[PDB]
Parts: C-alpha cells; sequence; structure tokens
C-alpha cells in the first residue's frame, strides 16, 4: 500500500507474534479459586508461595496457579463469574467447630449451585483433622446437640477406616463428608464434581492431591467431550 | 447518625421542582426528530460514504 | 488399454453380480452418513466447544465417506442399469481412470483419517496435560492431500487402471509386471500402517481406561458411565476397522506376489481370483457403511436425542 | 430518636411519590403512539477484531472515532482501529483480572482497573516510546466496575465497596469522594459537561452525582435486581439503566420519573450493557442470550436483533460519531455492527 501503512502492517504482525508466544507460554499452566472463610486455614495448605494473592506451586511437571480474594463483601456473586473459567475450586472448610459448619454447608450449596460456576469442580479440604478427632474423642460438644441426623447413623459396612482411627472418630469424620457430599450430589447434572480430602494443617500431601484431582477433572472433561459428539 | 445524613439527602432530592412528563416526552421527541437525519445507524449510508466497506 | 476382457455367464448375474448389493449399500451409507450430518451439524449448532480437533477430524471423516459413497455408487447403479458402457462411453481411457483415483482417495481416506483421530484420543486420555482449530483443518487437509497424490501415481506411471469383474468398476489391476507390483504393495502397505497405528493406540487408550476405571475410587466417587462408554466405543472401532479392512490389503499384497502370476501373460484372469476380490471389496466398503455408526450414532447422548 | 428519623423518611419519600404521580400527567407511549415507527433494522458484521486469547471484559471508544480497547482476562489492553484491523498497541497487565477499561477523550491517557483495586493510567504518547505505569491510584477498598476520563487531568471511577472517588491525575490523590450506594457500583456514565453523573449500583437504584458538589440530587428506583450497566441520552435530561430482569428502563432529569420500560416475554436473561444511538432513537443493549437488541427509544419496540458471538455478551458501545457499533463478548472477540 504506502510506507505508513507497511509500518503499521508490520508492527501488527510483531505484536500478533508476541501475544501467540506468550498465549503459548501461558496455556501451560493450570489455574484453581481458593475459598473458604477466616478459620479454614487456607493459607496454610499448599505450603508454597514460589487484594488478590496469587500462590505458585509446581509439582512433578505442572505448574498451578491458585488465586484467593480478600477484602470482600458476603455479595460474592458478582467478582465470583470473573472465575468462571478456572480448573477447580479449592474449598477449605473447618472440620472442627459446629457452630459454624451449619454455616459454611450454606456457603458451599451456594457454590455448588451458582450459574457461572455449573462447571468448575470442587476440591473440599476438610481441614483441622486432628483438631476434629481430639474433640470427638475427648468426649464433648457432641455432634448430635447441632446434627439431630448424625445419631442413629452408622459409617458403611462397605468402609474404609484409616488405619488406628477410633469408631467415632471415622463416623465424624464420614459424616461430615456424607453431608457434603450430598449437598454436591443433590442439584448435581453430572457436569461437575466435587472431590472431599482430609487435611491435617501438617501434610505435605496436599499439592499431590490437587495434582490427581486437577488430572482427573481435565480427563473427565476430554472423555466428556469425546463422547457427546 | 446516618439517619440525619439520610433525612438531610431525602430533603435535598425532594427540593427538586418537577416541570412536566409530557412536557418532557416532547422534549425528547424533538430531540430525536431534529438529529433523525444525523444517524447513520437509523438511516445506512451510502456504501461510498461508510468507512467499513470491502 | 485400460479394458481387458471378461464376460458374464448367465447364474453368475442372479446370485453374485446382481444389482441389487451395489444399490443397497449405496443407499443404507448413504442415509447413514445423512443421519451421522445431521447429527453433526446440530452439535456445531449448538457450539464450537473447546478441544474441538476431534470434531473437526469427524466431520471431515463423515463427509469424506458420504461423497465416496454418493459418487461410486451413483457409476456403479448407472453401469448397472445399461447407461454407461466402457466400450462406448470414454473408450479413449478417459472415463474410469476418475474412477480409480476417486476410489483410491476415498479408500485411503477413511483409514488415515481414522489413524489421526485415534492419535488425538491416545494423547488426550493417556497424557491430559496436553493443551483454535486451524490445526485440525489443516491436518485434515494434509491427509486429504496425501490420499489424492497416492491416488495421481498411476497417471504418472508404475500403476494401471483396468475396468474388472463383472466389467463394472475400474481398479488397480493386480499385474505381475514391476509398476503393478510396487502399486499393489504400496497401497497395502499404507492401509496396513494406518490400520495397525488405529489398533495400536486405541488399545493402549483403553488399557490406560480400564486402569483408570478398575482402580478402586475408594468412595464410589465417581460413575464411571462415560469411561465404559469410551471402552467400548473404542473397542467397537477397532473390531470393525480391522475385520473390515485388513482381508482386502493382504488379500491384494497377496496376489501381486506369487511365483505363478496371477494375471496371465495375456491379461486373462482367474474367475476365482476375480470373485475373491469382488467379495473383499464389498466386506471392505461395508467399514464406510458401519463407520459413522461406530463413531457417532452408538451413542447415549444421542440416542437419547434422537429418541422423540 | 430512631423512631423520629424513621418517620421523617417516611414521610419525605411519600411526599416525593406524590410530587412523584402528580408530575405523571401521561405516558410517553400516548405522545409518541402518532409517530411512524423505523422499520426493521439489520446490521451485518463490517470488523471482526481477533487476537485476544481470553474473556474480553470491557471496552471503550475514543474521540478519533476509529480507536477501542479492549482489555481481557490474559492480561492485555489492545488499542484497535476500527477502520482497519490493525493493532496499535498491545500493552501488558500486572493482574490478569481487569474488569474496566477507559479511554481519555484527547487520546493520550488510558485507565485500566480489576479485582486488584489500584487503577492504573498509563500515557500512550510516551517521550521515548513503550507503554508503562504512568500513574497509580490506590485507596479504594474493593475491585473498581467503571472508570471514565472527565478530562486528562481528573478521573472518575466507581468501585465495588459502594462508593466513587474522582482523584486528580496530577496530584494522585482523592479530590472528591461519592458515597450513599448500599450496594456495589457496577455502572457509571458521563454527561455532555462533564458535570453530573448518573451510577447504579446492586441497590437495584440509580443516583445522580453533581461533580461540582459532590451531592445526591436526585434518586431513582425501580428495577428488580442490580443494575449492570447505564447510559446517558444525548440531550442532558435523561437516561437509560439495564438490569438482571430481563428490562431496560429509562428515566428523566427534570421529569424525575421513570419513563418507559423495554421488556419482553422471549427475552428472560439480565443485560450486560446499554448504550444510545447519536440521536438517541435507538438503543443497544447486550444481552446474556449471546445477542444485541437495538430497541425503539420512542416505541419500547425491538427494532432489531445482532446475532454473533459464541458467549456472552459483555460489553458494549457506541462510536461518538455514531457511524458503528462496538459489542465485545466473552468468545474472545470484538465485533464492529454497521
Ligand atoms: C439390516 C441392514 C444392516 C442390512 C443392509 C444390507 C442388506 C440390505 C443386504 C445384505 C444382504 C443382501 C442380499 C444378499 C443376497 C441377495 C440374493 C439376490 O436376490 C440378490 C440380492 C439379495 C437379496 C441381497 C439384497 C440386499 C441385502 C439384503
Ligand atoms: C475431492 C474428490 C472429488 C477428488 C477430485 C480429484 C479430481 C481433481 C481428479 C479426479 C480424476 C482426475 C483426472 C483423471 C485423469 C486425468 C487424465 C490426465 O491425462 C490429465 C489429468 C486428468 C484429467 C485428471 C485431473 C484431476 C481429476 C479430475
Ligand atoms: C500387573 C499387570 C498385568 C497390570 C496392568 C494391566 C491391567 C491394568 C489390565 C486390566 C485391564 C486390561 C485390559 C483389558 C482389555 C484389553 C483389550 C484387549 O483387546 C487388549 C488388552 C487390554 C487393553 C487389557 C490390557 C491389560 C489391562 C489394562
Ligand atoms: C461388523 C462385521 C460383522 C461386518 C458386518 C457384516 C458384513 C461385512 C456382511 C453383511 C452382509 C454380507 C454379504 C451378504 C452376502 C454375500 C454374498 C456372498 O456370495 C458373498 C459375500 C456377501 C457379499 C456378504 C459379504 C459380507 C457382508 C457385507
Ligand atoms: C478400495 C475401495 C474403497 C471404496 C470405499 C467406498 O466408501 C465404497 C464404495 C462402494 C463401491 C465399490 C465398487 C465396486 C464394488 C462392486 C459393485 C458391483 O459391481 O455391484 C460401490 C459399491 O458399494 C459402494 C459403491
Amino acid at each position: 500500500v504506502s510506507a505508513e501503512d507497511k509500518a503499521a502492517a508490520e508492527r501488527s504482525k510483531m505484536i500478533d507474534k508476541n501475544l501467540r508466544e506468550d498465549g503459548e507460554k501461558a496455556r501451560r499452566t493450570l489455574r484453581l479459586l481458593l475459598l473458604g472463610a477466616d478459620n479454614s486455614g487456607k493459607s496454610t495448605i499448599v505450603k508454597q508461595m514460589r487484594g488478590i494473592f496469587e500462590t505458585k506451586f509446581q509439582v512433578d511437571k505442572v505448574n498451578f496457579h491458585m488465586f484467593d480474594v480478600g477484602g470482600q463483601r458476603d455479595e460474592r456473586r458478582k467478582w465470583i463469574q470473573c472465575f468462571n473459567d478456572v480448573t477447580a475450586i479449592i474449598f477449605v472448610v473447618d472440620s472442627s467447630d459446629y457452630n459454624r459448619l451449619q454455616e459454611a454447608l450454606n456457603d458451599f450449596k451456594s457454590i455448588w449451585n451458582n450459574r457461572w460456576l455449573r462447571t468448575i469442580s470442587v476440591i473440599l479440604f476438610l481441614n483441622k483433622q486432628d483438631l476434629l478427632a481430639e474433640k470427638v474423642l475427648a468426649g464433648k460438644s457432641k455432634i448430635e446437640d447441632y446434627f439431630p441426623e448424625f445419631a442413629r447413623y452408622t459409617t458403611p459396612e462397605d468402609a474404609t477406616p484409616e488405619p488406628g482411627e477410633d469408631p467415632r472418630v471415622t463416623r465424624a469424620k464420614y459424616f461430615i463428608r456424607k453431608e457434603f457430599v450430598d449437598i454436591s450430589t443433590a442439584s448435581g447434572d453430572g457436569r461437575h464434581i466435587c472431590y472431599p480430602h482430609f487435611t491435617c494443617a501438617v501434610d505435605t500431601e496436599n499439592a499431590r492431591r490437587i495434582f490427581n484431582d486437577c488430572k482427573d477433572i481435565i480427563l473427565q472433561m476430554n472423555l466428556r467431550e469425546y463422547n457427546l459428539v | 447518625a446516618q439517619a440525619r445524613k439520610l433525612v438531610e439527602q431525602l430533603k435535598m432530592e425532594a427540593n427538586i421542582d418537577r416541570i412536566k412528563v409530557s412536557k418532557a416526552a416532547a422534549d425528547l421527541m424533538a430531540y430525536c426528530e431534529a438529529h433523525a437525519k444525523e444517524d447513520p445507524l437509523l438511516t445506512p449510508v451510502p456504501a461510498s460514504e461508510n468507512p467499513f466497506r470491502e | 488399454p485400460c479394458f481387458r476382457p471378461t464376460n458374464i455367464t448367465l447364474e453368475e448375474r442372479r446370485l453374485i453380480a446382481s444389482p441389487w448389493f451395489a444399490a443397497s449399500f449405496c443407499v443404507v451409507g448413504l442415509a447413514s452418513n445423512l443421519l451421522a450430518l445431521s447429527v453433526l451439524a446440530g452439535a456445531r449448532q449448538g457450539g464450537s466447544h473447546t478441544r474441538s480437533s476431534f470434531l473437526t477430524f469427524l466431520c471431515g471423516l463423515v463427509l469424506t465417506d458420504f461423497l465416496g459413497l454418493l459418487v461410486t455408487g451413483t457409476i456403479v447403479v448407472s453401469q448397472h442399469a445399461a447407461l454407461f458402457e466402457w466400450h462406448a462411453v470414454d473408450p479413449g481411457c478417459r472415463l474410469c481412470r476418475f474412477m480409480g483415483v476417486v476410489m483410491i482417495f476415498f479408500g485411503l481416506s477413511p483409514l488415515l483419517l481414522g489413524a489421526a483421530m485415534a492419535s488425538e484420543r491416545y494423547l488426550g486420555i493417556t497424557r491430559p496435560f496436553s493443551r483454535s482449530q486451524r490445526r485440525a483443518w489443516a491436518t485434515v487437509g494434509l491427509v486429504w492431500a496425501a490420499a489424492l497424490a497416492l491416488g495421481l501415481l498411476p497417471l504418472l506411471g508404475v500403476g494401471r487402471y483396468t475396468v474388472q469383474y463383472p466389467g463394472s468398476w475400474c481398479f488397480l489391476t493386480l499385474g505381475a509386471e514391476s509398476g503393478d507390483v510396487a502399486f499393489g504393495l504400496l497401497f497395502s502397505m499404507l492401509g496396513g500402517l494406518s490400520v495397525g497405528l488405529s489398533f495400536l493406540l486405541n488399545t493402549v487408550s483403553v488399557a490406560t481406561l480400564c486402569h483408570v476405571y478398575h482402580g478402586q475410587e475408594a468412595a464410589q466417587q465417581r460413575p464411571r458411565d462415560s469411561e465404559v462408554e469410551m471402552m467400548a466405543q473404542l473397542l467397537g472401532i477397532m473390531v470393525v476397522a480391522s475385520v473390515c479392512w485388513l482381508p482386502l490389503l493382504v488379500f491384494i499384497a497377496q496376489t501381486v506376489l506369487r511365483n505363478p502370476p496371477a494375471m496371465s501373460p495375456a491379461g486373462q484372469l482367474s474367475r476365482t481370483t476375480e470373485k475373491e476380490l469382488l467379495i473383499y471389496l464389498r466386506v471392505a466398503t461395508w467399514n464406510q457403511i458401519l463407520d459413522p455408526w461406530v463413531y457417532i450414532l452408538f451413542r447415549r447422548a444421542v440416542l437419547r436425542r434422537l429418541q422423540p | 430518636e430512631l423512631d423520629q428519623l424513621r418517620q421523617e423518611a417516611e414521610q419525605l419519600k411519600n411526599q416525593i411519590r406524590d410530587a412523584r404521580k402528580a408530575c405523571a400527567d401521561a405516558t410517553l407511549s400516548q405522545i409518541t403512539n402518532n409517530i411512524d415507527p423505523v422499520g426493521r433494522i439489520q446490521m451485518r458484521t463490517r470488523r471482526t477484531l481477533r487476537g485476544h486469547l481470553a474473556k474480553i471484559y470491557a471496552m471503550h471508544w475514543g474521540t478519533d472515532s476509529r480507536l477501542l480497547v479492549s482489555a481481557s482476562q490474559d492480561g492485555k489492553l489492545i488499542i484497535w482501529d476500527s477502520y482497519t484491523t490493525n493493532k496499535v498497541h498491545a500493552i501488558p497487565l500486572r493482574s490478569s483480572w481487569v474488569m474496566t477499561c477507559a479511554y481519555a477523550p484527547s487520546g493520550n491517557y488510558v485507565a485500566c482497573g480489576g479485582l486488584d483495586n489500584i487503577c492504573s493510567i498509563y500515557n500512550l504518547k510516551t517521550r521515548e516510546g513503550n507503554v508503562r505505569v504512568s500513574r497509580e491510584l490506590a485507596g479504594h477498598t474493593g475491585y473498581l466496575s467503571c472508570c471514565r476520563f472527565l478530562d486528562d487531568n481528573q478521573i472518575v471511577t466507581s468501585s465495588g465497596d459502594t462508593t466513587c472517588a474522582l482523584w486528580d491525575i496530577e496530584t494522585g490523590q482523592q479530590t472528591t469522594t461519592f458515597t450513599g450506594h448500599t450496594g456495589d457500583v457496577m455502572s457509571l456514565s458521563l454527561a455532555p459537561d462533564t458535570r453530573l453523573f448518573v451510577s447504579g449500583a446492586c441497590d437495584a437504584s440509580a443516583k445522580l452525582w453533581d461533580v461540582r458538589e459532590g451531592m445526591c440530587r436526585q434518586t431513582f428506583t425501580g428495577h428488580e435486581s442490580d443494575i449492570n450497566a447505564i447510559c446517558f441520552f444525548p440531550n442532558g435530561n435523561a437516561f437509560a439503566t439495564g438490569s438482571d430482569d430481563a428490562t431496560c428502563r429509562l428515566f428523566d432529569l427534570r421529569a424525575d420519573q421513570e419513563l418507559m420500560t423495554y421488556s419482553h416475554d422471549n427475552i428472560i436473561c439480565g443485560i450486560t450493557s446499554v448504550s444510545f444511538s447519536k440521536s438517541g432513537r435507538l438503543l443497544l443493549a447486550g444481552y446474556d442470550d449471546f445477542n444485541c437488541n437495538v430497541w425503539d427509544a420512542l416505541k419500547a419496540d425491538r427494532a432489531g436483533v445482532l446475532a454473533g458471538h459464541d458467549n456472552r455478551v459483555s460489553c458494549l458501545g457506541v462510536t461518538d460519531d455514531g457511524m458503528a457499533v462496538a459489542t465485545g463478548s466473552w468468545d474472545s472477540f470484538l465485533k464492529i455492527w454497521n
């Protein structure tokens, strides 16, 4: 066309190549959204740090960016829409205290049924497992006073209790997991799944747990893409 | 004392002097009709006068 | 050239050379491919989803099968009726060279495309941590170009296209000359490699899926309908592709290589060989008919959607 | 104390409602029924600006009338020339989460904001080339939803903490603050005189704030959900508000009434953005249904429908010259309709 037009076209081509290279570089990582409460101990899990707080870690072959939102009111329905493409939502909930446990259940059911998060899977960390075991084994703060349905409920016969765990501890753990998974499955159409886990705040396997769960999520996404067509 | 601030704001808002709904509608209609001839979106301009042509 | 001696007998037209075979297979394949294309068009109208390279490959496959059937069956049925005649229509070696080119094109495209699709599925299953759709279309175009380039070889030498039994189709000759054996071996080798790669990749994918499923879920965390359906799809693909295409490739590779030459020096071909070739081409042709059924229609979601 | 204040507020609200009802001597529909409706409007894509690798969240035209800045989740502010399809600048972002972008009238400055809560102002006219952080505005307690350039030295920005702030670029300090919203301020529109601006929030209401005085001159309500976006009529006495109720309510300033409401049974999702034509006759509104609707501002009828994009249509805008309309969706593709 002309000299100015040629220069503009060359600049545009260089810019497009730069954007393509940056996208190729940045598409190999995974993004996760961290959620919970004040007492959930969100920052404790994944003991690595290599408004918005971003954490980076690198399991055997992949790198994860965990994004946490701070200084936000209860009206999460607005900014949550931003994270409609994250690979997973790491929902950390304190499993020791029972007074606020129902509030956590309500928060989880609100997150699960969100309009913009109908495809994002949830990795649930039932934190403070040691505190829960100590409280239940101490013969105090009965769960029945906060959960009438807990009574007359027994652990499934075809179950795998942790080695050395007392029957009461495993019973309480399974009750909590069952409540969360029931809320997960009642409204679930199979598009997204909830993965529960029991952390201890002194465990180094949380990163590997996230890695395995994200791998499974991606595999299921690929299988759905193949089959539905 | 947020109640006092709310009361003051309400009084200030009510201090306005509305003229007429019909007058506002007529003014809007007149403004729309005045510029009706300068609306390329409303009236498709000639292809020779359209910068996005190819 | 391009025409070889042959003459049908009385009983042959009634049982083996009857025209109902071509019409039946062509109509069934066309209807199945039309239904598959309708389903794919509906899915596309739903929206091009992420990692849609598989959708691109599937669309290319169904389109190739549909075009191949619609092109070849028309000529075959017309010749069966009495509209075309190799001794009267295009007597100057004009018409069925195109028929051989298109036949090779549409016989090679499905195999290579299936191999590519199997490779994509293997990558997406065994190694999840790996990734536009332009690349898929580029690959489809490259596959079609390779198939056509192989098909055009006899035009510039080596190969030879001739009208074969029952005098209704025109295909590569099973001669003992250097060019004939070279082209036959090349075609059979590429077909066998495509089938083998598809089978191997699908087997590895099915093994990985079985390891994932049989692997204890601990808490029954997942209903594995999706993994079971994929395993069934892959097993069907493997069995159908192999059992349908391998015999023809083996036959065309074996016929060219024989101590007593198959085709006599005068150009005559034994009736047994002609009948075997016709039967093997029919069983191979059924691959295209069953392809959309295995890939698309034999799906729980698609069957449920088409139920009402 | 509290009871007396509540009674006074109730009395003031009742008096305001009575005055509003009295001023409602007629309806715009009755006046406009005598106007011949505009025929069907059919607009086809002319430019398909592509290159963004993530979901586009904002857009804003420029005074040059062929210029628009787009921001996405990949963390890039891309300045496009509408006439051609050649990118002019591709500024990178410190934070990949950006929700608001704004183009200064002079074209020498641009503004960006998002979940980081810190607004970044970049100077396009670099003395030695390259674009970097020309200024950083901080002090808000929430994510920034919208921002506009009153001039080359003053910038108004609305945050999710239920507040708006006028900042001086040269001083980099909060020269003024506006408060009173009960919900997050998700919208903001500047009047032609750049003196009074109407802002909406999650409180399902809008408020008119005067820049010089910084007082809530008027407050309008009626929406049943949050107001996602707001546009100001060119004349200077009316505006339009789009909410999640699948309704678009056009109000008035002098009348102090909800002049009209646009809704249809077929449309059920919320409206992401609103815009006005050069004369204001046509109202543009993008919907979550992946479409855009052109309504007749004086007939309450869906004049036209623009179909495009494979994902949510988020940002909308109309060039000052009024020759084209830009729309950006989560498909990662802007588009220009004419
Ligand atoms: C149910 C679906 C899969 C069947 C599709 C292929 C069918 C239509 C094919 C396969 C076997 C075929 C038959 C096989 C043999 C004969 C004998 C003679 O009369 C010629 C035609 C006739 C009668 C064929 C008609 C077509 C046929 C019935
Ligand atoms: C996509 C599908 C339909 C395949 C289409 C391939 C077309 C282009 C092929 C099929 C048959 C081919 C022809 C077959 C034979 C000859 C005779 C030769 O002396 C010149 C080339 C010519 C005339 C070929 C031209 C290209 C041709 C028409
Ligand atoms: C200790 C060793 C044997 C364990 C590893 C093999 C385990 C996982 C077993 C269980 C299920 C098996 C698969 C089941 C089905 C098939 C399909 C068949 O056409 C090829 C073999 C293949 C693909 C099997 C390979 C081996 C397999 C994957
Ligand atoms: C999925 C597997 C089972 C393949 C599907 C079955 C196909 C290949 C079957 C169904 C009908 C069959 C044909 C039915 C009748 C005849 C006539 C006979 O004189 C030669 C074989 C021939 C021409 C058969 C070839 C194989 C055939 C086409
Ligand atoms: C190596 C060839 C691959 C072909 C794949 C293609 O997808 C199949 C086409 C078949 C054709 C085979 C040609 C001749 C077979 C004999 C026909 C006859 O004489 O009745 C026609 C009869 O079924 C259809 C149409």
